[PDB]
RNA sequence: UAAGAUAUCAGAGGAAAGUCCUCUGAUCAAACAUGCGCUUCCAAUAGUAGAAGGACGUUAAGCAUUUAUCAUUGAACUAGUUCAUUGAAGUCAUUGAUGCAAACUCCUUGGUCACACACGGCGCGGAAGGCGUGUUUGCUGACGUUCCAUUCCCUUGUUUCAAUCAUUGGUUAACUGAUUUUUGGGGCCCUUUGUUUCUUCUGCCUGGAGAAGUUUGACACCAAAUAUUGGUGUUAGGGGAGCUGGGGCCUUUCAAAAUUUUGGAAGGUCUUGGUAGGAACGGGUGGAUCUUAUAAUUUUUGAUUUAU
């Protein structure tokens, strides 16, 4: 699946959350696993009545992510290609 | 099975590591370095050839533009323009690392410059850049009168090579 | 046995998906998923009015309501007609199926049958 | 804060702003006519940008963004809704719009390399120190 | 444990089970009560049901109450053939 | 499927919200494939600091179905 | 009883096209809400302030012009002095309009009022011009 | 407005800026590009619209007018949970026969990079 | 994460029960063609417009509203109020936020096509569907292995008229129609903005040109460290011949049925599509889908209708 391995993709750059709870946090994105569960570095975060902070390291259980915004240059990496041509694999 | 779509190469012994060896491997850094420079470039050297829509011009505004004259354009070679081109791909790219770092070059002696310019050990950042000298302990007690023979005098103001001769020939007063 | 096997030979009917939230949606139906995902056409997703002397309706529901860009602007009551809504499965509640179909022949499994005439 | 002499690399940061998270693209046009007569020490590397647009303007409705309707027609004799076959039109536009930077850019030189050669050259201290510290 | 296994196991928990209150009430044209979590009632005879308790139900007459500042009022729709999922539902009674 | 990478956190003092409003700080010992998650010397946070905030227990183990966030506060 | 000139033809069904020259014509109208609209039968008014019904051919003959009935004569004038030859625009065009050499079809129907054989006489004509 | 193909799935329409709706009655309008077997999808210049508070009023039973507060975030990736349904809004800015001539020249340009890339690795 | 599977049904056949496999029907699906007086849409120049969508634009400190901490101790005070001190937390904003409305400016989109200025269709397209027949196929795509494959010409401002030149046909050297070469005149376009945006090299506004080349290739561009290696992308459009598919129509020949209908073969005419890859076979091959592990915290078998 494409939506997951896109997330991959984004390791280092900056991206935004958005939790279920209705937070938004926005840092440097470290590690993420495949059940869309995250760990970001350096953050800025914002409570869901406005208040904002800075926290250092923030790990997020991947099922309360409503969606994640990244940045906009991985619009043309090549799990989007449609046509794409793999050569014959090594014989294990 | 897996592959990495950047390099278009299967892995050969599929475990978890051996991804992981590949991931942050220097072959496939390089490319996925390259892969993306050159999609950078080509959103913007494939600019938008936009359609266009003729519409058949009026009998008024055709007498109008009749007695206006013919203006002369200009064509350069083919040789002149692929120089041309050369230029001016490689201007943009000077104005992309500019960086005009002057206010940096100011406050060079004064007394919490380790503290915020250095940027390997402020606080926001630095945390961040001592994973990836000149230290935080300095005060103003080394270097206490900075005009002994130290400093360097502030680098003049730069100027366009274009118009490098509308400047004013002669200075007012006499230099050394 | 997938009941929602039985729903995917209800294909090309009149039915009204009723979901969770409450949104009632008239239509017709194409291809229903196996995780019941259901996809009509021709559609009108209305909300009721609880009557009561004006208790206030679900919230959440009128602004998705008009969200979906099909609420005409001079709808006096709740209603919203369009063309083609996807629906996640988890939504729907039920599924008010017309009179005129029979059960007997389509709830008849294949899967069923071929399970007992196999051994 | 915006004339400091050293205020270079303040707009830097404004003009990163704009392009960066406004859509329209006339306040980014409206923001570098001021800087383009400010007396800055860095100030060629604000008259290279505007002519990195005014050679990427592509067509005559995108010289109303430079200047008004009006003050093209009148200063300089160039109209917009010139129909007609453009390309030489809008090649002459852009030579006749171009001088006029470089008489402004004859104008700020004369006031910045006065200020640099008398002044800015000499003084070797911008910051506070102390009240134990003594100046030349 | 084989494909064969698990047809075995569902036979089993369909007529030695919890759910065999379904299944009995589906053979024998008894009608049944249930209570979905929208808090309103349906009384109804089932014709299918399934793994996930979601079943087709014939003669629905549902029964919904609501209330704003004290004040009741008794609500009773009437549909010929309905689909329930089935996660809505928590308790099912089979009728005398 | 596979396990939640918090191998670098352990031992620090940590803070993690407990479903919407309750905030529970302690020193993070262990955790599993669903993140629910053991740790010791726990203390409940509130508005005030000294007064609302009271210690749970020696040791104390969530369910993963009510983390939100976990920020390590410490290095 | 009016008749119209170089309006926009493109709009090719009769029901959206009388939409949008309702639209331009009065501004704020019925017919900016659309439901449904009205039809009268050959032998109601579709907007206020004198009009009733339009009418619309596709034909090589009658291509950009457009037939206008009104309630009555003065009413149908009067509208034509609301503007006083001051050429308003549809869609993008200005509009030249005069009095209709023809009478106004329906507005037979309402003089007569105040008719098989102009039926009889439609057929015979049309089969001829047909010839 | 737009009409769909009739029997039309969430992959045939790749390109369609769609309509998705959450939970919560926000919308995210912005063109597709993939989705996934529990259905969270990738916009790629959405753009999410929210009724508020204080306008919901107005849409209760009485032209209405609705203030809707937007917000840009261009290229999301969605959940599957919080989806509730989708609805198509425009179609892509490339034709229908457009997109086979993108098609088979892209399938043809990517069999020459192998074959130019298997010999390029056999002899050396 | 794994295992399994690649439409369903029914009939006849091969190795009393079932499985495996094969051709014959029905239904289902996909791709491709191809039709419907099918449905909807495709913008002034006889004018300085206008339609859809925006503006994360301006007017604008618009107008109209409502908002800016809690606890402890003392003084005065009416019988709540102000001042000072001690502690706790504290998004920014008050030129704000919330509601109401207008005007102006500016951005992206398209057939700004052909014929006509003429008292409720049957111009040539393109876009989007619905509906119907036919063929192929029964998940789809690379890869290998044996086989079948096997072409050209002109053009890259366009159109129109005139002059002459050449070629072909009709008729009694002459006339007429079609086509091509050189010049001249008129019309429109040149934003093609890197002045044709298929490459390369020469070159231009008093001109629209010339040379070379076209897929195991060539060209452009990007990245380095001290020429090389690794990456992304381009290799186009228009017309004609040929060659071949699909569609309607006509005449002929044939078979069945009661002059006609149904099917098959050939020729003619109109229309439409393709024009360099295709078939078989093979694999410890890729991806899609489907079933089951899987209704037990991370998506789909319910903690968002704020409810007692």
């Amino acid at each position: 699946g494409i939506p997951v391995k896109l997330l991959n993709e984004a390791q280092g750059h900056i991206v935004s959350l958005e939790l279920t709870t209705g937070a938004t946090y926005r840092g440097k994105l470290v590690e993420s696993e495949d059940s869309m569960n995250v760990q970001l570095r350096d953050v800025i975060a914002t409570e869901p009545q406005g208040a904002v902070t800075h926290m250092d390291q923030i790990f997020v259980r991947g099922s309360q992510i409503k969606f994640i915004v990244v940045p906009d240059l991985l619009k043309n990496a090549p799990l989007f290609k449609k046509n794409s041509s793999r050569p014959m694999p090594p014989i294990r | 099975r897996y592959y990495c779509e950047y390099c278009h190469s299967y892995l050969t012994h599929d475990t978890l590591s051996v991804r992981k060896s590949h991931l942050v491997g220097k072959n496939h850094l390089r490319i996925t370095a390259d892969y993306y420079r050159n999609k950078a470039r080509d959103i913007i050297n494939k600019h938008n050839h936009k359609r266009r829509h003729i519409g058949k011009r009026g009998r008024k505004e055709r007498e109008n533009s009749s007695q206006n004259e013919t203006l002369k354009v200009t064509c350069l070679s083919n040789k002149e323009k692929r120089h041309i081109m050369h230029v001016k791909k490689m201007n943009q790219k000077e104005l992309a690392q500019t960086s005009i770092d002057t206010l940096k070059l100011l406050y060079d002696g004064s007394p919490g410059y380790s503290k915020v310019f250095v940027d390997a050990n402020r606080f926001d950042i630095g945390d961040l850049v001592k994973a990836s000298s000149r230290s935080r302990d300095e005060t103003c007690e080394s270097n206490p009168f900075p005009r002994l023979n130290n400093p360097k005098k502030l680098e003049p103001p730069k100027i366009l090579s274009q118009w490098s001769n509308t400047i004013p020939k002669t200075s007012i007063f006499y230099s050394v | 046995m997938k009941l929602v096997n039985f729903l995917k030979k209800l294909r090309n009917e009149q039915v009204t998906i009723e979901l969770k939230n409450g949104t009632t949606v008239w239509g017709t139906l194409q291809s229903v998923s196996p995780q019941m995902n259901a996809i009509l056409t021709d559609v009108k997703l209305t909300l009721p009015q609880p009557r009561l002397n004006k208790l206030n309706s679900n919230g959440i529901a009128m602004a998705s309501l008009y969200l979906t860009g099909g609420q005409q602007p001079t709808a006096s009551d709740n209603i919203a007609s369009l063309q083609y809504i996807n629906i996640r499965g988890n939504t729907i509640r039920q599924i008010i199926l017309p009179d005129s179909l029979n059960l007997d022949s389509l709830l008849v499994d294949q899967k069923q049958l071929n399970s007992l005439r196999r051994s | 804060v915006g004339l400091h002499f050293f205020s270079g690399e303040f707009w830097d940061l404004y003009l990163e702003q704009i392009s960066s998270r406004c859509t329209s693209s006339k306040k980014y046009w409206n923001v570098l006519r001021k800087i383009l007569e400010i007396p800055l020490h860095s100030f060629s590397k604000f008259y290279a940008l505007w002519l990195q647009r005014i050679d990427d303007i592509m067509d005559l409705k995108q010289l109303s963004q430079l200047t008004s309707k009006d003050e093209l027609l009148k200063k300089l004799k160039i109209d917009i809704n010139y129909s007609g076959r453009k390309g030489p039109y809008l090649q002459d536009a852009k030579k006749k719009l171009k001088k006029i930077t470089k008489e402004m850019y004859m104008v700020v030189q004369y006031q910045v390399l006065e200020i640099y050669s008398i002044f800015e050259s000499k003084i070797y201290i911008n910051y506070y120190t102390s009240p134990e510290t003594l100046v030349s | 444990l084989s494909r064969a296994e698990l047809e075995e196991l569902e036979e089993f928990e369909f007529k030695h089970g919890p759910m065999s209150l379904i299944n009995d009430a589906m053979v024998t044209r008894t009608p049944v009560i249930i209570s979905l979590r929208n808090n309103h009632k349906i009384i109804a005879r089932v014709k299918a049901f399934d793994r996930h308790c979601n079943m087709v139900l014939e003669n629905v007459k549902e029964l919904w109450t609501e209330k704003k500042g004290k004040n009741v009022i008794n609500r009773e729709r009437f549909i010929s053939k309905l689909f329930l999922r089935g996660d809505s539902v928590i308790v099912v009674l089979k009728t005398p | 499927v596979s396990t939640p990478e918090l191998k670098k956190y352990m031992d620090k003092k940590i803070l993690l919200n407990i479903n919407g409003s309750r905030k529970v700080a302690g020193i993070l010992r262990g955790y599993d494939i669903f993140l629910n998650v053991v740790l010791d010397d726990a203390m409940e946070i509130n508005g005030e600091d000294p007064a609302n905030n009271h210690q749970l227990g020696l040791q104390t183990v969530i369910r993963g179905n009510s983390i939100i966030s976990l920020e390590a506060l410490d290095a | 009883a009016l008749y119209f000139q170089n309006l926009p033809s493109r709009p090719a069904n009769k029901e959206n096209y009388t939409r949008l020259l309702l639209k331009h014509i009065n501004p704020n109208n019925k017919y900016a809400i659309n439901p449904s609209l009205p039809l009268p039968h050959n032998k109601l008014l579709d907007d206020q302030m004198g009009l009733l019904e339009v009418s619309i051919s596709r034909s090589s003959k009658m291509t950009n012009q457009a037939f206008l009935t009104f309630v009555t004569q003065e009413e149908a004038d009067r509208f034509l002095e609301k503007y006083t030859t001051t050429a308003l625009k549809v869609q993008g065009r200005k509009v030249r309009m005069g009095k209709a050499r023809t009478n106004s079809l329906l507005g037979l129907s309402i003089e007569m009022q105040k008719t098989y054989n102009l039926d009889i006489k439609k057929v015979l004509k049309a089969r001829k011009l047909k010839r | 407005k737009i009409q769909v193909a009739h029997s039309s799935r969430l992959a045939n329409l790749i390109d369609y800026k769609l309509r998705v709706l959450t939970q919560d009655g926000r919308v995210y309008i912005g063109q597709l590009m993939a989705f996934d077997k529990h259905m969270n999808l990738v916009l790629n210049e959405c753009i999410e619209e929210r009724v508020p508070k204080t306008q919901l009023d107005k849409l209760r039973p009485r032209t209405l007018n609705i203030k809707v507060e937007k917000r840009v975030l261009g290229l999301t990736i969605l959940r599957g949970e919080q989806i509730l349904s989708t609805v198509v809004e425009d179609k892509p800015l490339l034709s229908k026969k457009e997109r086979l001539v993108r098609d088979k020249k892209e399938k043809k340009q990517a069999q020459k990079q192998t074959k130019l890339r298997k010999e390029k690795e056999k002899k050396p």
